[PDB]
């Protein structure tokens, strides 16, 4: 027949859900932003679109922490991931609160997959209109997932959403080949910068702003924190240096 | 949503009208010609096997006529299952009610039980009905004999005789045509034989194919008696008619 | 020895090394001996699997048997033996014990030996439970006493074989009755009704898959 | 379709045919490569090629391609 | 040559090859042809020594709806 | 009415499209994937595709351990494999809870197939589009093999094997075993009887792997686990030799 | 979430029909022909083991289970459904029957509780009726051997033998023809060869095909002695070899 | 209708066994032939 899209846990004719998939539209019409897990350690970058000079600068704000080691970020409806990103924040306490450890990385990459994945399970559960970019540094390393509303997840040595997400997954792809050794979150932060430039430059048709968090074994000790300042403000010139 | 799959089954006909109920009834067209009768001194109760064999076993059969209590046994026109339930549950009513009073359930209270029950999946639930009706065949202290009858709508009336399934109107015409009141079981027995003979749908009407049984007070009695015939003795009184 | 193979294989040994009769001091041991457990099978021994081993010495040594002309022996036992696949399965008998005395159809018998057990087993079916194609073997009875050239016993058996046969007993069976009763007819020279049978047959014998020498013939 | 393998055997040879630095890049194109055909790979050849004319390319050099690799496996798989 | 089509072979045999000595005018073959089915009339119509005749209905095709059955006739 | 397709309830065939159609999701992943019973032993090979540098390959993996002794491998979307390891995960402690000892293989595909059965006949419940394969070394069983559907339906299986080639490989063993007679490898060690599935893996997909094409993971007694890319170079070192 | 789907999935057709039913029918006479057959000495059901490949372990697939160890039971149709329906008949027998009464129900009851579910299915929302229908034989002390047909439509009769499934039609036809009272299991046995050989189409063997029946009691399969009282399960499944044993004696 | 078919066998029979002539027998067969597709589909 037709029309299996109009409901969600319908599977298409080819065993699909369109739903979904049409939750995918929105995502990549979401706020292109990437993810980079340096050496010790991940890097969240996101581009902050200013629709206004009524907004307040810094105010609001898309990078959102789980526990204290983990922060998240996505391309897609704003409120969705907020609500995911409470239930994770909800899943670590939980899960902390029986295991005494902030949770693994993976361990609640999974988590949340699941939970993505019910609500493709239903045609009465609206799918995620969003794809977060998230990890952090845990017990091993760090992790740098980006799950999608297909509640697909992986591990990725670069990870970018939204719209220049192939300006991006080219500066990506480039600095896995530039830096197969890694990289230092410095320059993580740096060069992820110059990626949001590059890849605002498909929306290049309006001002953002620039935001960006990370989770330094290192530099946070494995917290996750924002980038701030003058090193913020550094792969800025850096990146807007180099974006000329 | 899942308003797609609803088929609204409580929902009224422009005309007022539920045409589950309305179905139901028509399976219920379907349904082996059933019949019984409230003879002045019992009820008698037959009943065609139908969509019957050789192989098919019919002394353990039985698909129509059970026995809720021993003053109360019924008739069933539809589905087989589904009575089954109303069946077991009419029993624990009574059984209950029994229980409750130590005395016997007036047959119709039994009745409009399993009558508003019937009517439950009527006016609420978005379920279908039961494709079922019933003849009611009880002896009381009040009335004495009490032929009954049930819709899947839950109406339900009272009767000197009646008939179910197919070929009702039919038999309906040749019992209320040849019915009197003071009709001696016996004879409504044959009366019964002579219209399920005649208003039987295949050629011979036989034993293996029909369900019969009998509520009487016996000669030596204070106990009135249910009786369901044996195949041999539903054989043997087949004879008795000189259907032979 | 001791052993389903050893002594068995020693009785197929002692053919092979020389004969059954060596090998029935086995053979008869293999009935005589050989398990712990099921049924008495054997004669003597009590056994489920090497029973069934032990024919398979038995058809041979059936054979053997008939070799030995211990086919009389086997005859008698061919009742016992009926009792030992009743000791183990009913039908196996069916199997076997027609197996068997077919094998003494085989490895040419007096048609006595195979009426004189087919008709004991042919009654061993019914002293049994079995109505069930001891017509068959009533059948090769028949048979036997067509070629006993008894057709009187065959006809007469034939006609209640057909009156089994007649739906009261296999059409399949029904086809090669009549082609056994036609070569009666035939024998006796009665066309039509060897045809008849025959043809009866013949086109009964389109309503199933018949043996291909059934066909053949 | 043609497998990794498949795709990289094609690649290689469809694509490096047309002239090209070493540096563009093999088998990473070939790893983005996926669910191609014959003239797909082709594709991936004539996109980066757009960006080859568009970076003033007669060899195409791995900047034009794995831009066109992913474009290549934008629309479609 | 396609083999075990004897009741069918024969049902042929028995359809026009018998009749053609000695009943139906025209007779229908039914199913996948060339698989052996077409393969039957061929066969068939060696062994038969009459003139054969084949048709294709997808011959018939002509703009000269003039002709048409003209030869269809006389063929 | 149309919407027959759209749930699950019998077509007027007495069909479940939704079912059917998560067969397809099964093979929409692309991964060929197989399992023998070895002698001793039970493997699983499976293709390990990574489309991406950005990605972590290492996190990338259908073969999932379900428990000490059963390792499963998944073919269909991931997340359903992801879901669907979880429950099964849950199962066997359980199980092994209430029950003092590891489930055994089947009864975990037993249980699973109950859920998509259940599914099957849910409504609200989709069911997931993923084959489930479970394997390990069944201390009754030895070796065993178990595979189970959407439609909540399974079976043993001396050996095998999941994808879009799925059909050849099956050829491939069948041949291949019905040469060999035995349900399983006579090959002692898993070693071997990785590579001789690897072998026949790339025999029946004509396809050669690389360490990191592969996905492997070995059912042993009392455990299961997967092997690292240099154990499938290993691998891969021996069968350049034989072959 | 939530199911959301309480409203009964199969309505009545303006002709009064349930398709869904219907359609299970449909898929049940798609079903695999399974027969059942009940004897004097008591009853024999009997299916084909279906291969839909010989890398898988057919054994490993159970279409006939004993449900108690006086019954037993086989389908014709999807697998699944059959397989979640065994264990609640098994729970239900136990807890129901057992857990009260301590034994294992009459076949009747059983069977009416199974069915019972059966009807459930087709009733109430968000489900829909199973694609199988069940053949089921046991003994009882009263009722002795009985064999009994379960539909989707929940409704169940007894038998003097049937099949379910595709060839059921043919089976039943020949089955009638062959049928009689006095039949003793080892001949329904072998008849049900006979019977299934038809309904058979390619490899026909203890392996290909699946036996069982509802004997006598077998204190050997007790597991246990010393209790006078229990002689054992009337049930038990056949062996390929006794089944090819018999396939001989076919 | 299905009784022409027997008569056609009949002479399908006679006509195979090169009769104008046909027998009982004949018909006989074709019972069968006829109860065989009257069986058969």
């Amino acid at each position: 027949g037709t029309g299996y899209d109009l409901s969600n846990s319908v599977f298409s004719p080819d065993g699909r859900n369109f739903q979904v998939e049409y939750a995918v539209k929105a995502v990549e019409n979401g706020t292109t932003s990437i993810g980079i897990k340096c050496n010790d350690g991940v890097v969240f970058a996101v581009e902050k679109l200013i629709t206004s000079k009524l907004l307040v600068p810094q105010k609001n704000v898309k990078i959102q922490v789980v526990d204290r080691h983990i922060g998240c970020v996505y391309s897609g409806l704003i409120p969705d991931g907020r609500h995911l990103v409470n239930r994770g924040r909800e899943e670590a306490a939980s899960f902390k609160k029986l295991y005494k450890t902030p949770i693994p990385i993976p361990a609640f990459a999974d988590r949340l997959g699941q939970y993505v994945q019910a609500h493709t399970l239903y045609n009465s559960v609206r799918p995620f209109g969003v794809s977060t970019i998230f990890g952090g540094v845990d017990k091993n390393g760090a992790h740098l997932y980006m799950l999608e509303p297909s509640g697909s997840y992986w591990g990725y040595k670069g990870a970018a959403t939204g719209k220049g997400r192939q300006s991006a997954k080219a500066e990506l792809e480039k600095l896995v080949d530039h830096h197969p050794e890694g990289l230092s979150a410095r320059e993580a932060v740096k060069q992820a910068a110059k990626i949001i430039y590059l890849a605002h430059e498909d929306n290049k048709e309006k001002d953002f702003e620039l935001e960006i968090s990370w989770c330094s074994l290192s530099e946070t000790n494995g917290l996750h924190k924002f980038v701030k300042g003058d090193l913020l403000q550094e792969a800025i010139d850096f990146a807007q240096k180099e974006i000329n | 949503g899942s308003r797609r799959y609803d088929s609204r089954t409580t929902i009224f006909s422009p005309e007022g009208r539920l045409y589950q109920v309305e179905y139901a009834l028509e399976s219920i067209s379907h349904a082996g010609t059933a019949i019984g009768i409230m003879a002045s001194d019992g009820i008698v109760l037959a009943a065609e096997r139908k969509v019957t064999s050789t192989l098919l076993e019919q002394d353990t059969s039985t698909e129509k006529l059970y026995k809720l209590n021993d003053k109360i046994a019924v008739a069933v026109a539809g589905l087989t299952a589904d009575a089954e339930i109303l069946i077991n549950t009419a029993r624990i009513h009574a059984q209950n009610y029994l229980k409750t009073y130590n005395e016997d359930i007036p047959v119709e209270i039994l009745v409009r039980r399993l009558s508003d029950i019937k009517q439950g999946y009527t006016q609420h639930g978005g379920l279908r009905p039961f494709g079922v009706s019933f003849i009611y065949a009880g002896y009381d202290d009040r009335y004495g004999y009490q032929l009954y009858t049930s819709n899947p709508s839950g109406n339900y009336t009272g009767w000197k005789a009646i008939s179910v399934g197919a070929n009702t109107s039919a038999a309906q015409t040749l019992l209320q045509m040849d019915y009197k009141d003071d009709m001696k079981v016996d004879d409504a027995i044959e009366l019964a034989l002579k219209t399920l003979s005649k208003t039987t749908d295949s050629s011979a009407l036989t034993y293996d194919r029909l369900e019969f049984a009998t509520i009487r007070k016996g000669a030596n009695d204070g106990e009135v008696y249910q009786k369901i015939f044996k195949p041999q003795e539903i054989k043997d009184i087949l004879v008795k008619t000189g259907i032979t | 020895m001791s052993l389903p193979g050893s002594k068995l294989e020693e009785a197929r040994r002692l053919v092979n090394e020389k004969q059954y009769n060596e090998a029935e001091q086995v053979y008869l041991s293999l009935l005589d001996k050989d398990s712990s457990q099921s049924s008495a099978a054997a004669g003597a021994s009590v056994d489920d699997k090497r029973r069934n081993e032990q024919e398979t010495s038995i058809l041979e040594l059936g054979q053997l048997y008939v070799t030995m002309g211990a086919k009389d022996k086997l005859r008698e036992f061919i009742p016992h033996s009926t009792e030992y696949m009743m000791q183990f399965a009913k039908s196996k008998t069916v199997k076997v014990l027609k197996t068997l005395i077919e094998k003494f159809e085989q490895v040419p018998d007096s048609l006595d030996d195979q009426i004189f057990v087919c008709e004991k087993s042919i009654e061993f079916a019914k002293r049994e439970k079995r109505v069930f194609l001891k017509h068959s073997l009533s059948i090769k009875l028949a048979t036997l006493h067509y070629q006993k050239k008894q057709y009187k016993d065959s006809l007469a058996l034939i006609n209640d074989l057909l009156r089994e046969f007649k739906k009261l007993d296999d059409k399949p069976s029904l086809v090669d009755v009549h082609l056994l009763e036609s070569k009666v007819y035939h024998k006796l020279r009665n066309l039509a009704k060897s045809k008849a049978s025959l043809t009866a047959a013949r086109t009964a014998a389109n309503s199933i898959y018949c043996p291909t020498q059934t066909v053949a013939e | 379709l043609p497998n990794e393998a498949g795709r990289l055997e094609i690649f290689k040879i469809h694509t490096a045919k047309v002239k090209k630095t070493g540096e563009f890049d093999f088998e990473a194109a070939v790893k983005m490569s996926d669910g191609f055909n014959g003239a797909d790979i082709r594709n991936c050849a004539t996109e980066a090629g757009f960006f080859a004319i568009r970076d003033d390319r007669d060899h195409i050099n791995p900047d034009d391609l794995m831009k066109a690799v992913r474009k290549v496996a934008e629309v479609k798989k | 040559d396609v083999g075990g089509l004897d009741m069918q072979k024969q049902e042929i045999r028995e359809a026009v090859e018998l009749p053609l000595v000695q009943p139906p005018r025209g007779v229908l073959l039914y199913g996948p042809p060339g698989t052996g089915k077409t393969m039957l009339v061929k066969a068939v119509a060696n062994s038969t020594k009459a003139a054969f005749i084949r048709v294709n209905g997808s011959e018939f095709v002509h703009k000269y709806l003039g002709e048409g059955p003209r030869m269809v006739r006389d063929v | 009415a149309g919407y027959d397709r759209h749930i699950t309830i019998f077509s007027p065939e007495g069909r479940l499209y939704q079912v059917e159609y998560a067969f397809k999701a099964t093979n929409q992943t692309n991964i060929n994937s197989l399992a023998v019973r070895g002698k001793d032993c039970t493997v699983v090979i499976s293709q390990k595709k990574v489309p991406d540098k950005l990605l972590d390959p290492t996190t990338v993996s259908y073969i999932f351990c379900i428990s000490r002794t059963i390792g499963m491998v998944v073919n269909g979307p991931i997340p359903d494999a992801r879901n669907a390891a979880l429950r099964a995960k849950a199962e066997a402690a359980e199980f092994r809870y209430k029950y003092g000892y590891d489930m055994p293989c089947d009864v975990l595909a037993k249980r699973m197939a109950n859920l998509s059965q259940i599914y099957t006949q849910r409504a609200y419940m989709r069911p997931l589009g993923v084959i489930l394969t479970f394997v390990s070394v069944d201390e009754e069983l030895g070796p065993s093999i178990y595979k189970t559907d959407p439609a909540g339906y399974y079976v043993g299986y001396k050996a095998t094997a999941t994808g879009p080639k799925q059909q050849e490989i099956t050829t491939n063993l069948e041949n291949h075993f019905k040469k060999s007679k035995i349900d399983h490898i006579n090959e002692e060690s898993w070693e071997k009887v990785v590579e001789f599935a690897i072998t026949h893996m790339i025999d029946a997909l004509g396809t050669e792997f690389s360490k990191n094409d592969l996905e492997v993971g070995v059912a042993t007694k009392d455990k299961f686990f997967t092997l690292s890319a240099e154990n499938i170079e290993e691998r891969l070192v021996a069968i350049a030799e034989q072959d | 979430m939530t199911d959301r789907y309480s409203f009964s999935l199969t309505t009545f057709s303006p002709s009064g029909k349930l398709g869904q039913i219907d359609y299970a029918l449909t898929a049940v006479k798609q079903g695999v022909t399974s027969l059942g057959i009940k004897a004097t000495n008591g009853v024999v059901i009997a299916t084909e083991k279906k291969s839909s490949s010989p890398l898988a372990m057919s054994e490993t697939l159970s279409k006939v289970s004993l449900l108690t160890p006086d019954i037993g039971a086989v389908y014709s149709g999807m697998g699944p459904d059959y397989r979640v329906l065994v264990d609640k008949s098994r729970k239900v027998a136990h807890t129901s029957y057992k857990r009260i009464y301590g034994e294992y129900p009459p076949t009747k009851l059983l069977v009416s509780e199974v069915a019972k579910i059966m009807q459930e299915a087709t009733q109430s929302g968000g489900v829909r009726p199973f694609g199988v229908s069940l053949l089921i034989a046991g003994h009882d002390e009263f009722n002795g051997f009985s064999l009994y047909q379960v539909d989707p439509s929940g409704s169940y009769f007894p038998w003097k033998a049937t099949a379910i499934g595709k060839g059921s039609v043919a089976a039943k036809t020949f089955l009638e023809k062959r049928w009689n009272d006095e039949l003793e299991l080892e001949d329904a046995i072998h008849i049900a060869l006979l019977t299934l050989k038809e309904s058979v189409e390619g490899e026909f063997n203890g392996d290909t095909i699946e036996l069982a029946i509802i004997g006598d009691e077998n204190p050997d399969l007790l597991g246990y002695t010393g209790i006078p009282t229990d002689k054992g399960p009337r049930f038990r499944k056949l062996t390929s070899q006794e089944i090819n044993d018999r396939l001989e004696a076919l | 209708a299905d009784v022409k078919g027997v008569c056609t066998e009949a002479g399908m029979y006679a006509l195979r066994e090169r009769r104008i002539h046909v027998t009982q027998e004949d018909f006989e067969l074709a019972v069968g032939k006829v109860m065989n597709k009257n069986q058969e589909t």
